[PDB]
């Protein structure tokens, strides 16, 4: 729900130096042409950035991930899919 | 102009009595009948002009194959396009004519002993050629290894070679192709760059291991999953071999796992020749630097029935691309591919 997936993007912003960012928007730019022209400056502003595309949310995650794996970062990717997993046991609660 | 499944096959007058093979991303194959040599041959039509990669793709190949001969690698034959720059739309690359490959292969049969050692030495003695020439293959897979009825192997397939540069980092080229998860080498996993013939090394230790058991032996769904299928079998990296991630981030990722035991080699492999095995086991090490090169594995004890440098050709100089193709606008690439098919021209 939106608490684990809130917690997930701090945790991946936490481990996301700018020198990092700067990779991560280039990964993203020929997917996303405006980004250039946008100034983003933090993890949290490029995630925002994707949601207001159409690229991420709670229940949409694969872009992110995809970025992850061609930036060869693993350690973020590893988050990602255990928030995953997370969110599918606490469905098993409500069937 | 010939047409095959309502698609246009220009192949005509030299190329005739065409049947229609399979399809792939922008390029359709067919077999053909040769008017001048009197054979069947292969013929792929390329369209990669709308996209950058393609062109790039196209150009290395034609460029590479049209250099090298060597009877483990295939050739290519001729080649045909239109008259003019403006004109051209299409590509048709004729090669020999291969009845199957190794994919196909072991989804029908379980290879004899006899049968694994001939075809490993033939991929070994193709990539002896190709290293010899500083070019890195980067796709090898069993379905990239043609064979013919008689168990003759040519390695197909150089979109993706490159000549060796360690110090040169990433465009992404190689990495939005991703059918070869499965033969990838855990440094191009983890690593940005620092790559060298050490890749395709790897990848013929998959081909081995995927020949002992009829089965890809890291079949990972996703890149995760993939690193945890090698390290499920390698065990965890020793801390000498984390020092060959450079990537800090991923360094703490591996360091962070669970332990993972090495599985011995005849445990998975139980059928298998144990010289074989050995081999397998210095070809699917995990540190790049200290894993077996090409002319060493030739000279392994599994291979000694067949190694043999007086009949192992290898490339007279090192292969050169005169410019980086990698960042070349898909208009210039066009250009190139124009001019290096010129001299297949009727008009030549």
């Amino acid at each position: 729900g939106m608490a684990e997936y809130g917690t997930l993007l701090q945790d991946l912003t936490n481990n996301i130096t700018l020198e990092d960012l700067e990779q991560l928007k280039s990964a993203c730019k020929e997917d996303i042409p405006s980004e250039k022209s946008e100034e983003i400056t933090t993890g949290s502003a490029w995630f925002s950035f994707l949601e207001s595309h159409n690229k991420l949310d709670k229940d949409n995650l694969s872009y992110i991930e995809h970025i992850f794996e061609i930036s060869r970062r693993p350690d973020l990717l590893t988050m990602v899919v255990d928030y995953r997993t997370r969110v599918l046991k606490i469905s098993e609660e409500d069937e | 102009p010939e047409m095959v499944r309502g698609q246009v096959f220009d192949v005509g007058p030299r190329y005739t009595n065409l049947s229609y093979i399979g399809e792939g991303a922008y390029g359709m194959v067919c077999s053909a009948y040769d008017n001048v040599n009197k054979v069947r041959v292969a013929i792929k039509k390329i369209s990669p002009f709308e996209h950058q990669t393609y062109c790039q793709r196209t150009l290395r190949e034609i460029k590479i194959l049209l250099r090298f001969r060597h009877e483990n690698i295939i050739g290519i034959n001729d080649i045909i396009r239109a008259p003019t720059i403006e004109q051209m739309k299409d590509v048709y690359i004729v090669q020999d004519l291969m009845e199957t490959d190794l994919y196909k292969l072991l989804k029908t049969q379980h290879l004899s002993n006899d049968h694994i050692c001939y075809f490993l030495y033939q991929i070994l003695r193709g990539l002896k050629y190709i290293h010899s020439a500083n070019v890195l293959h980067r796709d090898l897979k069993p379905s990239n290894l043609l064979l013919n009825t008689t168990c003759d192997l040519k390695i197909c397939d150089f979109g993706l070679a490159r000549v060796a540069d360690p110090d040169h980092d990433h465009t992404g080229f190689l990495t939005e192709y991703v059918a070869t998860r499965w033969y990838r080498a855990p440094e191009i996993m983890l690593n940005s760059k620092g790559y060298t013939k050490s890749i395709d090394i790897w990848s013929v230790g998959c081909i081995l291991a995927e020949m002992l058991s009829n089965r890809p032996i890291f079949p990972g769904k996703h890149y995760l999953d993939q690193l945890n299928h090698i390290l499920g079998i390698l065990g965890s990296p020793s801390q000498e071999d984390l020092n060959c991630i450079i990537n800090l981030k991923a360094r703490n990722y591996l360091l962070s796992l669970p332990h993972k035991n090495k599985v011995p080699w005849n445990r998975l492999f139980p059928n298998a020749d144990s010289k074989a095995l050995d081999l397998l086991d210095k070809m699917l090490t995990f540190n790049p630097h200290k894993r077996i090169e090409v002319e060493q594995a030739l000279a392994h004890p599994y291979l000694e029935q067949y190694y043999d440098p007086s009949d192992e050709p290898i490339a007279e100089a090192p292969f050169k691309f005169d410019m980086e193709l990698d960042d070349l606008p898909k208009e210039k690439l066009k250009e190139l591919i124009f001019e290096e098919t010129a001299r297949f021209q009727p008009g030549y």
